[PDB]
RNA sequence: UUUCAAUGGCCCGUCUUGAAACACGGACCAAGGAGUCUAGCAUCUAUGCGAGUGUUUGGGUGAUGAAAACCCAUCCGCGAAGUGGGAACGCCCUUGUGGCGUGCACCAUC
RNA sequence: UUGAGAAGCUCAGACGAGUAGGCAGGCGUGGAGGUUUGUGACGAAGCCUUGGGCGUGAGCCUGGGUCGAACAGCCUCUAGU
């Protein structure tokens, strides 16, 4: 149960906040779990996704697939993973969007900003 | 009452004096597979009941 | 060793015996009275 | 006992409150009806559902 | 609201009607028939009777109240105006808290209508009383 | 014991066959100048308490049993003692996973099921 | 002998407390009436909680056999307090516990006659019954106590002769055995009681002197 | 269910009128569409307490929603200000029959 | 003899038009508290049907088809019923 009068349990206001969120909020809304190896080595459970991240698809028809994240589609809350495509009528390959919570991060595109993020969120390297 | 447990019928009885101890409220005995003996078992255990 | 025939049962059986005695006596004289009545 | 009191003693935590009393002392009507005091003076019961 | 069952939803009042339904038909007493009829009556038709009226009615004229139980199907309220309460035995549906304390501390006893049915199942040696309906 | 039905035709609302806007469900005619209310000759019948069926055979199916709606196995076990008076009727919203387990349970209990072959096939 | 232990929720504790109370009742000291009244509140609830018919037959036997254990001086008070607590709690029992308490009263009815016979070995029988008839008259058979239930007295009338014959299987000596009933039938303000007690009672005037 | 045969069967609502005649409303279907809320008063019933009764203007309090529940200081409102018949009961005793008493509520008589 | 939802069970007789109006018991709808250790992607609700059944009736249960994510029975509360 929530006891703060500063947070709303209203489904109307929760749905409006999620679907009307700005880009700097959808960066956090699009978070993915880390693999057990990374999770117990970086001391971090989940991180927001990013391009060049290496992920494994965990749920859906494409379950078990792996690949880098070519681009994150924050408008529709979708990830676009390389070689995870669908053939069209004319044979052109249309990429398939995957929710960020349906993948797991097996390798992190480490940067100084993310390295600072790890030590910030109780992590280590 | 009589109820069945995994193929064996049991006679369940409760008394007024165990009414406030739910774990020990109902007592249970085994009823023989022999029908005549099962009827007599109910008669002996329920003696002077209505 | 044995159950002692509850005392409510004993009280009822004594009461039922009194009523059963009355019923037989009432019907015993009713049959004689009815037979004489039918002849009348 | 202090929150509710007793049917004769006032509650400590409720000023001037006594537990409600009952219209019947013993609420087992079967015990009163089938008692020795009452069954000894009732007239002989007629039958149950009677023959046609 | 008065004919064949009380309009009351009180479960314990239904248990008294059940008890005197048995007593009315299994005994040839008009007391059990009268008590049963007054249990179906409404609150307006069952006026309270003061503790002073019971004391006055029992010790009236020749008095000689002996120990007859006073029976009222109603509430026995208190009369603070009277100062000395006699030794009385009253059976009623309800006693007020002051009336019950005054009756008990001043000698006698208070009974319910089911406690009296076990003492006088035919209502023998009972003083059946009523409250004035003038109001 | 045979079930006698005083009437088998339903009581239709008056003038329900002339208009689509007026449903078949019975409505008491409130018109004073209505021939149906005054019960002339040739006018339709009306629901009267005289048409009420025998109390003993009321709610009884033509096979002599009374319907008992069943939503799971626990409901059908209640009819252990009343299998000669009641028939199990599985509800319409009970899935085929539970319909099969109700039918198998009702078979050992000796209980008739009114719709036992619904949403399933057989495999001998 | 703690009363709180006599009314415990487990039967093992109640049996242990009953055994400890066996010694407590045999002391050579005078217990006041209130002390026995409180003691009989626990003992009533020790009997009130007995579960199976075989246990409550033995439990009522244990309570009845407790009477000769009590000191002779305050033995009458033990019985007189038993019939006081069985009169004020009789109407509060339910219909499923009356049969277990009927037997206890019956066992104590015979416990009075058996104690009468024991004291008759040394002292004369006339004064022993007089002491007991005083207990019966001041207690259950009191005419000024309108609240004492007739169910107890109807039971006592039903078993008075049949439990006296048990104590004296060979012959019953002359005594005022039926004195409490004679006083009650004559001068009781309960018309139901005096109109039905002679029917229930089966007093045998074979030995008592003709009036 | 459709259809046939035999027998029967004037269009519904409103108003009118003994009655109808009437005059009105009705192309069809869907959805919407009319004794509601509140203040006061009186009867009745139920419930609580009862010569009392009413916590919620307010204060206290309430960590798990704290607009709830729980508690009540001072006021105040409204209330308070003999003879007959007879319910019921006991006692009889020719026992039923009736009589002898005790007499509620209420109605008649002072 | 088991027939004590004593609010049950049971026996008997008479009776049955009905406007205004009086009275009683029921059917259905939206939402609320409780409950069914309730139903549901192995198909909820809805709709369709010369399928079947129950009730004097309001109505209710169900098969088949269609359909695609919620919903109901019981006690009580409530009303833009």
């Amino acid at each position: 149960m929530k006891f703060s009068r500063d947070v709303t349990s209203s489904r109307r206001k929760q749905r409006k906040a999620h679907f009307g969120a700005p880009s700097s909020v959808r960066r956090v809304l699009m978070s993915a779990p880390l693999s057990k190896e990374l999770r117990e080595q970086y001391k971090i459970r989940s991180l927001p996704v990013r391009r060049d991240d290496q992920i494994t698809v965990i749920r859906g028809s494409n379950k078990g697939r792996e690949g880098k994240i070519t681009s994150v589609y924050r408008k529709k809350f979708l990830l676009l993973i390389e070689r995870v495509t669908r053939e069209k009528a004319n044979g052109a390959s249309a990429p398939v969007g995957i929710d960020a919570s349906k993948v797991v991060i097996t390798k992190l595109h480490l940067d100084k900003d993310r390295k600072d993020l790890i030590v910030r969120k109780g992590g280590k390297v | 009452t009589v109820r069945e447990d995994n193929g064996k019928l049991y006679l369940y009885m409760k008394t007024i004096e165990r009414a406030h101890f739910p774990s020990k409220l109902w007592q249970r005995i085994k009823l023989s597979k022999n029908y005549a003996k099962a009827l007599e078992q109910i008669d002996q255990q329920l003696l002077y009941w209505p | 060793a044995s159950i002692f025939a509850p005392e409510s049962l004993l009280k009822k059986t004594k009461a039922q015996k009194q009523s059963r005695e009355q019923i037989v006596a009432a019907a015993a004289e009713k049959k004689s009275a009815r037979q004489k009545k039918r002849e009348l | 006992d202090s929150v509710f009191g007793s049917t004769t003693e006032v509650a400590q935590l409720k000023k001037n409150y006594f537990l409600p009393e009952n219209i019947i002392s013993n609420a087992d009507v079967t015990r009163l009806i089938n008692s020795d005091e009452i069954q000894s003076i009732v007239k002989a019961a007629g039958p149950s559902r009677v023959k046609r | 609201s008065q004919r064949s069952k009380p309009a009351s939803e009180n479960v314990y009042l239904k248990l008294l009607v059940k008890l005197y339904r048995f007593l009315a038909r299994r005994t040839d007493s008009r007391f059990n028939k009268a008590i049963l009829k007054r249990l179906f009556q409404s609150k307006t038709n069952r006026p309270p009777i003061s503790i002073s009226k019971i004391a006055a009615l029992t010790s009236r004229k020749s008095a000689s109240s002996q120990n007859k139980t006073t029976v009222v199907v109603g509430t026995v309220t208190d009369d603070e105006r009277m100062l000395t309460v006699p030794k009385l035995s009253i059976a009623a549906l309800r006693f007020t808290k002051s009336a019950r304390a005054r009756i008990l501390k001043a000698g006698g006893e208070v009974l319910t209508l089911d406690q009296l049915a076990l003492r006088a199942p035919t209502g023998s040696n009972t003083v059946l009383v009523r409250g004035k309906k003038h109001a | 014991v045979n079930i006698i039905k005083k009437r088998t035709k339903p009581f239709k609302r008056h003038q329900s066959d002339r208009f689509k806007r007026v449903g078949e469900s019975w409505r008491k005619p409130r018109g004073i100048d209505s021939c149906v209310r005054r019960r002339f000759r040739g006018t339709i019948s009306m629901p009267k308490i005289g048409y009420g069926n025998n109390k003993k055979t009321r709610y009884c199916m033509p096979n002599g049993l009374k319907a008992f709606l069943v939503r799971n196995v626990s409901d059908v076990e209640l009819l252990l003692m009343h299998n000669k008076t009641y028939a199990a009727e599985i509800a319409g919203n009970v899935s085929a996973r539970k319909r099969v387990e109700i039918v198998e349970k009702a078979r050992a209990l000796g209980v008739k099921v009114t719709n036992a072959g619904a949403k399933v096939r057989s495999q001998e | 002998p703690f009363i709180k232990k006599l009314a415990a929720n487990d039967r093992k504790t109640r049996d242990k407390a009953l055994e400890s109370l066996q010694r407590f009742l045999s002391q050579k000291k005078k217990f006041e009436r209130l002390d026995f009244l409180k003691l009989w509140k626990g003992l009533f609830y020790c009997m009130w909680m007995a579960d199976k018919p075989l246990y409550q037959q033995k439990l009522s036997d244990n309570l009845a056999a407790l009477v000769p254990i009590v000191w002779i001086d305050n033995r009458i008070l033990f019985q007189s307090t038993f019939w006081e607590t069985m009169g004020r709690e009789w109407t509060g029992i339910d219909i499923l516990r009356t049969d277990k308490f009927y037997l206890l009263m019956r066992r104590f009815c015979a416990a009075a006659f058996r104690d009468i016979q024991t004291r008759s070995k040394t002292a004369l029988l006339d004064k022993v019954v007089a002491e007991y008839n005083q207990m019966w008259m001041d207690g259950p058979f009191n005419t000024e106590n309108l609240a004492f239930p007739n169910g107890i007295l109807f039971h006592l009338a039903d078993i008075w002769t049949e439990e006296l014959r048990k104590v004296y299987p060979e012959d019953v000596p002359k005594a005022d055995w039926y004195l409490p009933f004679d006083s009650t039938i004559k001068s009781s303000h309960n018309v139901v009681l005096r109109k039905t007690l002679p029917k229930r009672l089966d007093r045998v005037s074979e030995y008592t002197k003709d009036s």
